[PDB]
């Protein structure tokens, strides 16, 4: 795989993707040889990210060449820009590779990041999903309980909520709970839902065009292990990714 | 599930 010849694709490898929704710096995927590293900020509709290819080995990684894979729908939606990286790897070296992003409409599918390389005459080939959610473009947004119910009430037409119920996978503790949120982008209203026990966010999507505004709900059922989420949005497709999106994170 | 979301949630906000 000298420059201009790449071989098909890998399958996807077992990643960290869904660590990366509510989190922006840390390891997206490790092995034996090679260690993925990620650090990245967003505001409004853009962000940029870093992404740090480290050589665990004593010896160079050759030709080494990562690529960014986006279907031409989600190259519509989402543009990303970034610049060559040196194919030489030295052993226990680290390289860092830059990624600006804009994002131009809501999305649903993951850019991904396919990484090839000589490890002393092996053929690496290895593919991961990167964490560009739509929820990067979520900018929290404070707001009393009679505006909350104002938007609410708006957003009642049926092709604007999402609603999903199912089986926590993480101990119900009401401070990650509260964490995980903040992390994905919303604000945490207090004192908006009746019962203290629920979860109530805001925030507004923010595309090349357009500011949607998003409100959530999340009740635990502690006994029964179970939550019930609510997106209630001004784009039906929004309510729908970040349903699918923080349906994964409790 | 509209009975498993009766008995486990709810109700309406506000």
């Amino acid at each position: 795989g000298s420059p201009g010849i790449l071989a098909p694709l890998a399958p996807g490898s077992e990643d960290n993707f869904a660590r990366f929704v509510c989190k922006n710096n840390g390891v997206l995927f490790e092995n034996q040889l090679l260690q993925i590293g990620l650090k990245s900020e967003f505001r409004q509709n853009l962000g940029r990210m870093f992404i740090f290819y480290g050589n665990k080995t004593s010896t160079q990684f050759l030709n080494f060449t990562p690529t960014l894979i986006c279907a031409d729908d989600l190259q519509t939606n989402l543009n990303l820009q970034t610049k060559p990286v040196k194919p030489t790897v030295d052993g226990g070296a680290q390289v860092q590779q830059v990624v600006n992003i804009e994002c131009i409409s809501d999305f649903t599918e993951a850019p991904v990041l396919n990484i090839q390389f000589r490890y002393g005459g092996t053929f690496q080939n290895v593919s991961v999903k990167l964490p560009i959610t739509l929820n990067k473009f979520f900018q929290p947004t404070e707001m009393a309980s009679q505006d909350f119910f104002q938007r609410w009430k708006q957003l009642s037409n049926p092709q604007q909520e999402v609603q999903n119920i199912f089986k926590a996978k993480h101990p119900m503790d009401t401070e990650i709970t509260k964490a995980k949120i903040i992390g994905f982008g919303s604000a945490l209203l207090e004192e908006v839902d009746p019962n203290p026990a629920n979860f109530v966010g805001a925030g507004i999507i923010h595309t090349k065009t357009t500011q949607i505004g998003c409100l959530l709900r999340l009740e635990p059922n502690l006994q029964a292990q179970m939550y019930r989420l609510t997106l209630r949005t001004s784009k039906d497709t929004v309510s729908q990714r970040l349903c699918e999106l923080l349906s994964e994170q409790f | 599930e509209e009975q498993v979301s009766k008995n486990l949630f709810g109700p309406p906000l506000e």
